[PDB]
């Protein structure tokens, strides 16, 4: 069994403004 | 020369003469000036880091862990709170169960980890994954977007760090926050988190049975393009490990209309993702074919022309929903209808490689099984085409290319063959490319599926009287004759069946 084969993908591969209103 | 006395004052037994420097110290860093010199006294960051670590008062915390935050925005700042081992203390005010401790602690740490080197390595040795994941039911997005920037660095090129995230509970976590948050960066820098995860041979299932597929998938239309495209990639990753996963009607019609975008890079990823999502899974198959799947993916093959990235897992997709299921006949089917054929059929000439002609010659094959699509593939000048590759890669196999084995090719291309001879017409052409000869050393094949097309070929064609002489005349009655015994019944049954009419 396991007729369709599969592809295999592997693709790894602004907070500054987030993080002084967060303490401020 | 205040810098000096503090120091000697939060190195103090009398923790109400510390917790008094502390708040001092904490004012001393908010002008650059005195900060300056903190971040040049060793005694000094030492004393503050031993402070905060030590400290049992909700306060003395908050203003020690305050005051590295301060220091943490310049260079020198970051080595002098590194080389005072004040990553371990940062971890450890992970656990305060206040707040402002915790925000000036995830901060601090991001600091640290974007531009300090070994701090990513001593995050990991202070146990600071299992202590950010526990971080990710809290309820302030901002502090979660943090946090997850977090994982995602720590993580990124490094598995056992992204283990250590999965036996925590982190996939499960992550993807129930792309369900309830509406937050741009969070979703962004969450799905990055998702996507790194992703390609990681343990992770995968994780995140599918968690919902991911599902969550993953209730962005694709969010604004945000950078959003989308992680999202993407990272269903496209996750897809070969989610054929068996129920629910993803939805994430199907979304996809099919995506093939309709403007990116390209949009439409790859989503012909990738329906694709693998297809494969042996009927209820997949059907409803792509139900939301225009078949006109779509067409589409997009023409749209693509050469780029194989776009044509390959649109083909395959086309190939897998034309077979093994209530309505392959109807797809089959409806690929001529909207006007397939041509751009099919072409896809086997050059400059297309092997991956795509083979995954090609299976639609064909596929697409033959349709008598009213005999016709059509004939007058676009497919068996011509499938005939000379099937004589190129026979010559290989005498004479394992781009990790398409030859005989595959062999296999298809005189199963297209098999199943096209199933008219008069293309029967005659079939004979007309002098293929009797080949077919009949296709006989002595070690592959079971080679002889029984090879022979299932020359059942169609002996059926024509000359024709019939010229395989018997080519020596076909000899190699018949063991075949004649064959276990594998279909080669035997056509073994049988050439005997007779010759």
């Amino acid at each position: 069994g396991a007729n369709d084969e599969l592809i295999s993908f592997k693709d790894e591969g602004d907070l500054a403004d987030v993080k002084s209103s967060l303490v401020n | 020369r205040a810098i000096p006395e503090l120091t000697k004052l939060l190195n103090d037994e009398d923790q109400v003469v510390v917790n008094k420097a502390a708040v001092m110290v904490h004012q001393l860093s908010k002008k650059e000036a005195s900060r300056h010199a903190i971040m040049r006294s060793p005694q000094m960051v030492s004393a503050i880091v031993r402070t905060m670590q030590n400290t049992n008062d909700v306060e003395t915390a908050r203003c020690t862990a305050g005051t590295l935050h301060n220091l943490s925005h310049h260079r020198e700042g970051l080595l002098a709170i590194f080389k005072s081992g004040g990553i371990p203390a940062l971890v450890k005010m992970l656990g305060s169960p206040v707040d402002s401790v915790l925000f000036y602690a995830i901060t601090t740490l991001h600091n640290l980890l974007l531009h300090q080197e070994g701090a990513k390595m001593a995050v990991r040795l202070a146990g600071g994954l299992q202590k950010m994941v526990a971080l990710l039911n809290k309820t302030n997005v901002k502090f979660l977007a943090i946090t997850t920037d977090c994982l995602q660095i720590l993580a990124y090129g490094n598995q056992e760090s992204k283990l250590i995230i999965l036996a925590s509970g982190g996939p499960q976590a992550l993807v129930n926050i792309m369900r309830t948050y509406t937050y741009e960066k969070l979703l962004w820098t969450t799905s990055r988190v998702l996507k790194v995860l992703s390609v990681c041979s343990s992770n995968k299932p994780a995140i599918v049975e968690a919902g991911g597929m599902q969550a993953l998938g209730l962005h694709l239309t969010d604004p945000s393009q950078r959003l989308v495209q992680n999202c993407l990639w990272t269903l496209r990753n996750l897809s070969d490990a989610a054929t068996k996963q129920e629910g993803m009607e939805g994430l199907l019609g979304t996809l099919v209309q995506l093939l309709g975008s403007d990116d390209i890079n949009v439409v790859t990823c989503a012909a990738g993702i329906l694709s693998n999502l297809t494969c042996n899974n009927y209820k997949n198959k059907m409803m792509v074919c139900q939301v225009g799947g078949i006109e779509a993916l067409v589409r997009t093959v023409l749209r693509a022309g050469d780029r194989e990235d776009i044509t390959e897992p649109a083909i395959c997709a086309l190939r897998h929903l034309t077979s093994r299921h209530q309505e392959a006949e109807m797809a089959q089917n409806a690929v001529r209808l909207h006007y397939g054929l041509p751009v099919v059929v072409k896809l086997l000439h050059p400059p297309s490689h092997w991956p795509l002609i083979k995954a090609t010659v299976g639609l064909i094959r596929n697409l033959a099984l349709c008598p009213a699509n005999h016709a059509p593939l004939r007058e676009q000048g497919a068996i011509p085409r499938l005939v000379q590759l099937l004589v190129r890669a026979h010559q290989d196999t005498q004479r394992f290319v781009e990790g398409v084995r030859m005989e595959e090719i062999v296999e298809g291309c005189t199963g297209a063959l098999h199943i096209l001879a199933r008219d008069v017409h293309n029967r005659i052409v079939i004979r007309g490319l002098n293929t009797i000869p080949l077919f009949v050393q296709l006989l002595y094949s070690p592959i079971e599926n080679i002889q029984r097309v090879a022979a299932g070929v020359l059942c169609e064609l002996a059926q024509d009287k000359e024709a019939a002489e010229a395989i018997e005349a080519e020596g076909a009655t000899a190699p018949l004759t063991e075949l004649l015994h064959s276990r594998n019944e279909g080669v035997a049954t056509y073994a049988a069946a050439v005997l007779f009419r010759m």
